[PDB]
């Protein structure tokens, strides 16, 4: 068999049922939304395009955040 | 057809009478009998017989042939080179003769594609069609044709018969729309502007001798006459020609279609075209 | 027997439910909305003004154009200088 | 006041863009052969036992073929009627050129005649005279 | 070897039941229907192989790509191991290099 | 309330006076007597072929099969078609009524 | 008066038309009410029984998905530990109790998961097969052209009796132009008949024509069938899928 929903949607489903549903709408917005924090440990790309020096062609670039471990302390 | 008379005599065709065409199926051999069983075609026991021989190109430990040859830039930058589908005058005459291309109206890449005269693959780096001199001797048509590249001999044949040829540049996004306009219309976007040539191609498309679409019109008469003297024909005054209005037609450097301006929306479902009224958008598209 | 009615494609503009989690993401983009108008025109219900870029989007397009697509005069001038440097 | 104005006048240019799904019938020409070389089938029809039909592109269905990288062949394909009568004529027509009888295969199921060697141009001209 | 001492019950097959009688209908939906639907759209089966064919490594990767995120832990672990075994078989083992 | 007529055999034997029947039908179909060279009259006219062929089938009781209509180009082909007999007996059925030798015995279980 | 039908498309000049008897189902004896032309390129194609073999096999084998599966040694329960030591046992060497050689072990080369047999015959090939099948039914006297499927009564017995009277086969396939407009009387009669099956024109296929002994086509369906099949020859290759707008294609 298969699960009806993908695993990554499981958290959203729980927030939509039970005592979680009765929480205020504004509070759930904070839980639902996922926003990336400001870069700290890596330099962000200033532009969305740069020239690849070897072939001299315009190439799309993306920012991949470094995984950071936050201790409970 | 006597063969159909044979069917009359024979029993009914049915699912029980079906047979494949002779020799359409080979036999699959399983290693069960003595002939193909036993060692099963793998030979005596060894690395190859156990199925673990080295990879393709491995030569037993000496430096392989494909590695000992020096690296040289044969294919450097290959994916960024522009490719032009060659259209010969022989093929162009063949299409015109059989009615697949209409000489009364101007000919652009869309008409060539619609008539299946040329096959364009933008995803495979095609930038359009180049006129090819082959068939010039037997070309006897008066045509208005727009191509991306052209040769001196090919241009001579077009002009000698009384036609007009111009070289125009289309960018990869523009080329896909030009080749397949209808799929673009179904997307519901407005028609985009046509980008000007890269700096490398600016000299080519601004030169009268190449009939560039960005070239100075004032310099065309001299260039057209020069070919006439060089190739031994008399330049025909096309202004007197009845079809001068069609022959003289040329698209604007920023226009993809003849009668459609950038920024319009083609509503095929309701047979309407929608034009923007916002001033800022009009400045964007008019530019 | 009589065969069941022939299979047919669903006709008309189709707007997926935004809240439903299962509904695929690609069907909820503005790109999908424009496609409905292109196929079915007016009955789609799309406000046509939305099809064109919005003023904030228009600025992004113009900003992008200047950086990577120069004008003809600038292209000609740079080519002229290179020839002089070569000469 | 909406930002869009609708016009039907310019839809003619949109219609011009629609591509056809049907190969157009060739236009009537004042003088044949046409500069490319194409000429339509003659009327009245030939009275031979065999008829060679034209392709969907309105050309004579003769094709050069090669297999194994060395076996050159020429194929006459859309033959209706007595395909054996065509074989007889082909052998006589090609025998003087060879100096010997050509080797041929008749596929009565598919309606094609296959000849060893490249004779496409001679057979294309030959079949035009017969009026197919 | 030992053999049955009795004849099994005879097999009764209705060749004109609705499913057998109407098999194949609408297989020409496209050419006879203006091409609005392709015949593959009539195929019923697993989501990852409707109108598609491939070898076992391809099928395993396709199932993971389609429904991998909705699979049970036992199944997904078994599917992933099957991919690695087939990957090593097709890319390193065999007679022909 | 609709009763199917009794099933009629598919066995046809050419009538002895075939010429008389055919020319009478042709005279009626043309309506202007019998013109010399009648046998070579072309049947390309759609209306005439239906009247001639349909009329013959009703009276004679044997109808041109769908496979053979295109072959009935001229009246001769129609004349030729009706003179060839059709037998409903199988090849085996003939053997039973074929004066078998005394030592040959055939039994029909169907 | 006669119901004389002519082909709406142009027949090639070197080929003469093929013809059939138009019939009616209103009465038992209404076996000839008209004379209908048939395009020779549809109903008089070459008798190509191998192409009929290709299409019918495609129709059977492209839908097929087999759900047969077996577990490999990796998927059977247990089997992790080595049963006994390599040396000093007097036994055959083993590393798992679930190998193929063991009872209860995995299957070495068994069916693997759901498997599909999907492939597509070229569109021209599948269209050519239908033309061959239609010709076969006509030349073998299994095809009956009808003006309409209207019937006097809804009793299924009447339809069966009529088939016997006209020497039709044990099974009959009936084709109508469209599903929506098919007459009520025939719908009721065919509903309860196993061997008389009613399909619309878009539902016609080679396999059903082989399964049923005789084919009944209405006159409008014949024109429908000719138009679609003859379009396949004399057409271009597709620039894009034909569902998209074209200059001259519906
Ligand atoms: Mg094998
Ligand atoms: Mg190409
Ligand atoms: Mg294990
Ligand atoms: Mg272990
Ligand atoms: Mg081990
Ligand atoms: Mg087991």
């Amino acid at each position: 068999p298969l699960h009806r929903y993908p695993v990554h949607l499981w958290q959203k489903l729980r927030l939509r049922q039970g005592i979680c549903a009765r929480l205020p709408a504004h509070f759930l917005r904070s839980l639902e939304e996922e926003r990336t924090p400001t870069p700290v440990h890596y330099k962000p790309h200033g532009t969305k395009f740069k020239i690849n020096p070897k072939n001299g062609q315009r190439e799309r670039v993306e920012d991949v955040p470094i995984p950071v471990h936050y201790p409970p302390e | 057809g006597t063969s159909l008379d044979l069917l009359r005599s024979l029993p009914r065709v049915s699912l029980a009478n079906l047979k494949p065409s002779p020799n359409s199926r080979k036999r699959e051999r399983r290693p069960r009998d003595r002939r193909r069983g036993r060692k099963c075609g793998r030979g005596h026991k060894g690395e190859r017989q156990r199925g673990t021989r080295p990879r393709l190109g491995f030569e037993g430990g000496q430096t392989p042939f494909y590695i000992r040859i020096p690296k040289y830039g044969f294919n450097e930058g290959h994916s960024f080179r522009h490719q032009y589908q060659p259209l010969s005058l022989r093929r162009l005459q063949y299409l015109i003769d059989l009615g697949r291309v209409d000489p009364t109206q101007p000919i652009d890449l869309t008409q060539l594609v619609n008539g299946r005269g040329v096959t364009i693959q933008p995803l495979k780096r095609d930038y359009g069609v180049q006129l090819v001199e082959e068939g010039a001797d037997t070309f006897q048509a008066k045509i208005n044709i727009e191509v991306q590249l052209a040769s001196e001999l090919a241009i001579a044949a077009i002009e000698k018969n009384g036609g007009v040829v111009t070289t125009a540049f289309y960018d990869p996004r523009s080329l896909e729309i030009l080749c397949k306009p209808i799929p673009f219309f179904l997307r519901g976007q407005p028609i985009p502007k046509r980008m000007l040539p890269p700096e490398s191609l600016v000299p080519y498309y601004t030169d009268a001798k190449n009939r560039g679409y960005l070239a100075d019109p004032a310099k065309f008469p001299e260039a057209r006459l020069e070919l006439a003297m060089k190739f031994g024909y008399v330049l025909p005054d096309i202004t007197k020609d009845e079809l001068f209005r069609m022959l003289s037609a040329r698209k604007d450097p920023r226009q993809i279609f003849f009668g459609l301006a950038p920024g319009w929306v083609v509503n095929m479902a309701d047979k309407k075209i929608l034009k923007p009224t916002d001033e800022n958008l009009l400045k964007y598209y008019s530019s | 027997y009589r065969a069941p009615p022939p299979p047919r494609r669903r006709p008309g503009p189709h707007s997926p439910d935004p809240e439903n989690l299962l509904t695929p993401r690609w069907q909820l983009t503005p790109r999908y909305v424009a496609k409905q108008f292109g196929r079915h025109g007016a009955i789609s219900g799309v406000p046509p003004a939305s099809l064109w870029p919005t003023p904030e989007q228009l600025r992004e397009l113009e900003a992008e154009e200047q950086e990577w697509y120069p004008s003809l005069a600038t292209m000609q001038e740079s080519l002229r200088l290179q020839q002089q440097a070569l000469e | 006041n909406p930002g869009f104005v609708e016009s039907v006048d310019e839809y003619q240019f949109v219609e011009r863009l629609l591509p056809p799904t049907k190969i157009p019938e060739p236009p009537k020409h004042k003088h044949y052969p046409t500069p490319s070389g194409w000429q339509p089938p003659r009327d009245p029809l030939p009275s031979l036992p065999y008829f060679v039909r034209r392709s969907r592109m309105h050309n004579i269905p003769v094709y050069k073929e090669i297999t194994h990288g060395n076996r050159q062949m020429t194929l006459i394909r859309k033959v209706e009627g007595d395909i054996w009568a065509l074989q007889k004529d082909v052998e006589e027509f090609l025998s003087p050129l060879l100096g010997k009888t050509p080797i041929t295969q008749v596929n009565e199921v598919t309606g094609t005649l296959r000849i060893k060697g490249y004779f496409d141009e001679q057979l294309k001209a030959w079949l035009l005279e017969k009026g197919f | 070897a030992f053999v049955r001492l009795t004849l099994p019950p005879p097999k009764v097959v209705d060749r004109w039941n609705e499913k057998r009688a109407l098999f194949g209908v609408y297989d020409n939906i496209g050419i006879l229907g203006n091409f609005e639907k392709h015949p593959k759209e009539l195929i019923k089966g697993p989501v990852w192989l409707r109108g598609w064919r491939g070898n076992e490594l391809q099928r395993c990767v396709r199932k993971k790509k389609f429904v991998g995120n909705r699979m049970f832990i036992e199944d997904l672990h078994n599917l992933n191991k099957r991919i690695s075994y087939l990957y090593k078989h097709f890319n390193r083992h065999g007679k022909y290099r | 309330v609709l009763v199917c007529p009794p099933l009629r055999s598919r066995a046809y034997t050419p009538p002895s006076d075939l010429q008389s029947r055919l020319e009478s039908h042709i005279k009626e179909v043309l309506g202007s007597s019998l013109p010399n060279n009648w046998q070579d009259i072309s049947l390309d006219d759609g209306h005439m072929k239906f009247r001639l062929l349909a009329g013959l089938a009703d009276g004679l009781g044997h109808a041109v099969p769908n496979s053979r209509l295109h072959q009935m180009c001229r009246v001769r082909d129609v004349l030729d078609f009706y003179n060839v007999p059709v037998q409903d007996k199988s090849k085996f059925d003939e053997l039973v009524a074929s004066n078998l030798p005394p030592n040959l015995k055939i039994s029909w279980s169907y | 008066d006669p119901v004389l039908r002519k082909c709406e498309l142009r027949i090639p000049v070197h080929r003469r038309p093929v013809q059939a008897w138009v019939e009616s189902l209103r009465g038992f004896e209404q076996e000839r009410i008209g004379l209908a032309e048939l395009h020779p390129d549809v109903f008089a194609t070459a008798p190509r029984l191998d192409i009929v073999h290709q299409v019918a096999i495609w129709q059977r084998n492209f839908r097929r998905i087999s759900y047969a599966n077996t577990k490999t040694r990796a998927e059977v329960s247990g089997g992790g530990r080595k049963p006994w030591q390599q040396k000093g046992s007097g036994r055959a060497r083993h590393g798992s109790i679930r190998s193929p050689l063991w009872r209860g072990g995995g299957v070495a080369h068994g069916p693997r998961g759901p498997t599909s047999y999907y492939y597509m015959l070229p569109m021209k090939v599948r269209a050519l097969g239908l033309k061959v099948a239609l010709t076969v039914k006509l030349m073998q006297d299994d095809l009956h052209i009808v003006d309409s499927l209207e019937l006097p009564t809804a009793d299924p017995q009447y339809l069966t009796e009529l088939a016997q009277y006209r020497h039709w086969g044990s099974s009959v396939l009936l084709v109508d132009l469209t599903h929506e407009e098919m007459p009520k009387n025939v719908v009721a009669a065919t509903s309860g008949l196993n061997s008389f099956n009613l399909i619309p024109a878009v539902g016609l296929n080679v396999y059903s024509m082989l399964k049923h002994q005789t084919l009944v086509l209405t006159l409008p369906s014949v024109a429908f069938l000719e138009d679609k099949l003859l379009w396949q020859d004399s057409r271009y290759t597709p620039l894009y899928p034909f569902r998209l707008p074209y200059s001259d294609f519906p």
